[PDB]
């Protein structure tokens, strides 16, 4: 990564005569300041540490966070077939809470902004987080049939907001010069999102319905009924999606086999359309534009299972690459195919708090696979957190230091003593300002068994920093 | 009875295009060969392009890859195969081939006889 | 956050936080001492006080822990250092914020380097000069602000060469609360650990080898939460050099020094390294106009997170 300290005042502009130039990291996290030892160079550069949020939405989001992490309690690691759901359902109540809270998150961000990056890589991570929630945190293992109501709803969510091509710039490029292939794969595009309102209201707008009724009538029956089909496509059992695949089946043999009485490529557009919607395999992928396109139709319209999915990616896969444009697109494609490891880190390039509540809960549902507080543990969410604490305690918000001590202190790594001598470490640096916030400090000084630390605070409080005002009023 | 026409070929200048068309019958779901073939004067038939899935791939040859572009209208029976930056060596007769029905069935009685009768694609120096 | 004037007509040495990082210390060539105040309410760095009291080019500044009010040490090349507090009932920018409590004139060559010690030592200081003997003083009681006595002196150099204007030397104590006292020193292509033995007087404990040039700043990186300790040498030969300390069997040459990290991703002499309150993050800066950011991986190694600046 590289920033420029100053985008207004470059003290060095050519190559030549190198001038020493010093830097030093502040107590306090944006103000850190650098100098150069030179002649005519007398400026002084503050410059703020990279890639950080001081916005209080983030502190409002960091708060919620470490509430829910808290109401969790006790949750560490635990296949199996033994007792009860136990952490398991709780987990997930636990994980659609958080996915809220992000929400809440980014739409605070996007309210009151200036920078919109920063909103940007926070819906990367909500992205993965629904791909994850939608993987691992619905059917708790088994299969769709299972729950089938809860899991398409979050799929249906996961596809929709993860990108942005279907949009109004778009459609308007194809809805403004029937006849045209477009409009089919654009249809088709819709159907394997899910986006059923969409395609059929597009319907409407689409040349074909009074067309129909003035050529074959049939078609245009058949036609109807499949937009009457997609308007009664259940999603609440599989039972009854079990009929609805039969009827889609059934409606595709026997347009197969009937009247032409349209133009070769209309006919040639009504039958991928309705073996799309029935499920072949073959134009589920050849009209998806990427592979979450696919994916989704697999899903969707052939096989409602869990199980194919190791299949579903790969052939997806085989028809639009993992796009490297955008940050998610690898990471839930290692999501969806097992592998978890890699994508803590890419989360950690977005946004390190939830990318260490993601793993912190990601342990926490298992799903796993010399002695320092900073070290790795089972899966090292002990790292993530412990180390989000730390990144907290040079942020100089007082109302976020709860969070990092409650969050050292509950950490399952280190002795009581090690969380004893990181507290005693850390204590002294809090940004105490206000007369009644001290009670907080002398409380876990009391709680750790740090009096000494306690009294040497006070001491610091001792003539409000040895009469270092007139009134010195408690406010 | 059923045949297997083919269009749009014709005598062009080295870095010119062209567009060639074919049409048949059955063409029933999938497993299909249906393809571009080609045959040098002389030299033995081989591979232009073929659609393996039904536009989950592609199987091009190694001397057209980059430059010729194939495509399949959906579930249906037709082939075009366009030729971008033809060179002296694409001149030849190219055929187009298929598959009637499609079935695991057993390796015997491919499609028909008749294949495509022939379009010559010749591109001068 | 936009760069301002200092006000400083000569080159500027050191800069320096307090211990909250709401005020800067600065000193200059044109023998100045100057004091900053950053305003809660809008990111405005403004000065406070800035009028010196030196006669020679001051090269170090550092703040006392605010357990003993607000206090900074100056060293300069009048082979002095002088002592100041500030007069809260003075009117800002007014050459009358901060009075001199005490002027250490035993050094007889020009010093170069002062840090103080950590709050949990009493009112303790260091200081390093051409003579090339450390000195150690102490505020014995920590009422009167002006009983500063000479606790230790250390030969660390024997021959210091008068004909030679390659002279270099800086301080760090050891942050660390919970270890035994001890502080680096960075004198000249050397730079040795000095540890308080139980006779209360310092010992050579360890050293850091590997430097082939000038050791232009050093800093002891107090780690929170660790058991050993980690110190970042910037050297002259264009290589950031991060050393590991922990001591190992000891029934009762103890003290291990391991190489971590060599980075030369400078091209250049390493002028500045500072690290983090929570030694989390090291900065390191040098001849490429860049200064770079370094994280610990979880092998124990550091990788250079961000880059800023030409």
């Amino acid at each position: 990564i590289l920033v420029p300290m100053t985008v207004n005042d470059q003290p060095i502009e050519k190559n030549g005569d190198k001038m020493p130039l010093k830097f030093k990291l502040g107590p306090l996290s944006y103000q850190n300041m650098a100098f150069i030892t030179a002649k005519d160079k007398y400026k002084l550069y503050p410059v703020r540490i990279p890639r950080l949020d001081t916005s209080k939405e983030f502190s409002a989001y960091v708060s919620g966070l470490f509430e829910i992490y808290r109401d969790l309690g006790d949750d560490r690691v635990f296949v199996n077939s033994n007792f009860a759901k136990e952490h398991n359902a709780t987990v997930n109540l636990a994980m659609e809470a958080i996915l809220n809270e992000l929400e809440v998150f980014i739409g605070r961000v996007k309210d009151q902004d200036g920078r919109v990056n920063r909103f940007y890589e926070l819906e990367e991570s909500l992205t993965v987080l629904n791909c994850l929630r939608t993987m691992y945190f619905i059917l708790d293992g088994q299969d769709v049939e299972e729950n089938r109501s809860e899991f398409i709803e979050s799929l249906l969510n996961w596809i929709n907001r993860s990108d942005g091509e279907p949009d109004e710039e778009y459609i308007e490029q194809v809805f403004s010069v029937f006849e045209t292939q477009y409009f089919w794969k654009l249809l088709n595009q819709l159907v394997l999102r899910g986006l059923l309102s969409q395609a059929i209201g597009c319907i409407e707008r689409s040349d074909l319905l009074p067309y129909l009724s003035d050529t074959c009538a049939v078609s245009f029956d058949a036609v109807s009924d499949s937009i009457e089909l997609l308007k009664q496509y259940p999603k609440d059992s599989s039972s009854t999606f079990r009929e609805w695949k039969n009827l889609v089946l059934k409606l595709s043999q026997a347009f197969g086999s009937s009247a032409t009485d349209i133009s070769g490529e209309l006919r040639d557009y009504i039958e991928d359309f309705l073996l799309v919607i029935g499920g072949n395999q073959r134009k589920i992928l050849q009209y998806s534009r990427t592979w979450y396109e696919s994916f989704c139709g697999f899903l969707l319209y052939y096989i409602p299972s869990l199980e194919l999915s190791a299949e579903y990616l790969q052939m997806s896969l085989e028809a639009n690459v993992v796009d490297i444009t955008n940050d998610w697109e690898q990471p839930c494609v290692d999501i969806i195919s097992g592998k978890i490891h890699s994508i803590l880190p890419v989360m950690e390039s977005l946004d390190s708090c939830t990318a260490a509540f993601t793993a912190m809960i990601c342990e926490a549902k298992g799903l796993i696979e010399l002695e320092d507080l900073f070290s790795y543990r089972n899966g090292m969410a002990s790292y993530m957190l412990n180390s989000f604490a730390f990144e907290l305690c040079s942020l100089g918000d007082k109302e976020l230091w709860p969070v990092a001590i409650g969050l050292i202190a509950l950490s399952a790594t280190g002795t009581r003593s090690a969380k004893k001598m990181v507290i005693a470490e850390l204590l002294p640096h809090y940004p105490f300002v206000t007369n009644d916030d001290i009670e907080w400090m002398l409380s876990i000084c009391v709680e750790w068994r740090l009096p000494e630390i306690a009294k040497e605070i006070y001491t610091t409080l001792g003539n409000q920093m040895l009469s270092a005002h007139n009134i010195i009023e408690s406010i | 009875q059923v045949q297997l026409v083919e269009t749009g070929g014709g005598l062009v200048q080295p870095g010119g295009s062209l567009r060639l068309s074919c049409a048949a019958s059955g063409f029933t779901l999938d497993d299909y060969a249906i393809g571009w073939f080609r045959q040098a004067p002389g030299k033995e038939r081989e591979g232009v392009s073929c659609i393996s899935r039904s536009g989950g791939s592609t199987t091009y040859t190694d001397s057209v890859k980059g430059r010729f572009t194939i495509s399949r209208d959906n579930a249906e029976n037709t082939v075009y195969l366009q030729m971008n930056s033809l060179k002296p060596e694409d001149t030849a007769v190219y055929y187009c081939a298929a598959a009637r029905t499609r079935g695991t069935c057993w390796l015997n009685r491919i499609g028909m006889d008749y294949w495509g009768k022939g379009t010559q694609v010749t591109v001068s120096s | 956050m936009q760069p301002f004037d200092s006000g400083h007509d000569d080159l500027v040495h050191d800069v320096v936080y307090d211990f909250y990082g709401r005020h800067v210390a600065t000193c200059s060539s044109d023998q100045h001492i100057k004091v900053f105040k950053l305003d809660k309410d809008t990111s405005n760095w403004e000065l406070s006080d800035s009028w010196r009291a030196h006669d020679s080019s001051i090269v170090a500044i550092d703040w006392a822990s605010p357990e003993y009010g607000r206090i900074i040490a100056s060293a300069s090349y009048d082979k002095t250092v002088k002592l100041w507090e500030e007069d809260p009932d003075q009117e800002e920018c007014s050459g009358r914020r901060w009075n001199k409590l005490c002027t250490l004139n035993d050094s007889k060559g020009s010093l170069y380097s002062v840090k103080f010690a950590p709050a949990h030592l009493g009112l303790k200081l260091a200081c390093l000069g051409n003579d090339g003997i450390l000195r150690l003083y102490d505020a014995l009681e920590p009422s009167d602000l002006r009983s500063w006595t000479l606790t230790s002196e250390m030969k660390v150099l024997s021959i210091p060469p008068a004909n030679h204007l390659q002279s270099d030397f800086c301080l760090s104590w050891c942050p660390s609360r919970f270890s035994p006292e001890k502080l680096a020193v960075s004198a000249l292509e050397q730079a040795i650990i000095y540890q308080r033995g139980k006779d209360g007087k310092l010992h050579v404990a360890a050293k850091l080898p590997g430097h082939k040039s000038l050791i232009r700043s050093i800093s002891w990186a107090p780690s929170i939460g660790r058991w050993y300790q980690l110190i970042a040498t910037g050297c002259k030969d264009g290589r950031i050099r991060i050393f590991k300390i922990t001591e190992k069997l000891s029934p009762l040459s103890n003290l291990q020094v391991e190489l971590l990290s060599e980075h030369d991703d400078h091209n250049g002499e390493v002028w500045s390294v500072s690290w983090n309150l929570t030694g989390t993050i090291l900065s390191s800066a040098g001849d490429d106009g860049k200064v770079r950011l370094w994280k610990a991986t979880y092998s124990n190694e550091f990788k250079c997170m961000s880059v800023i600046t030409a």
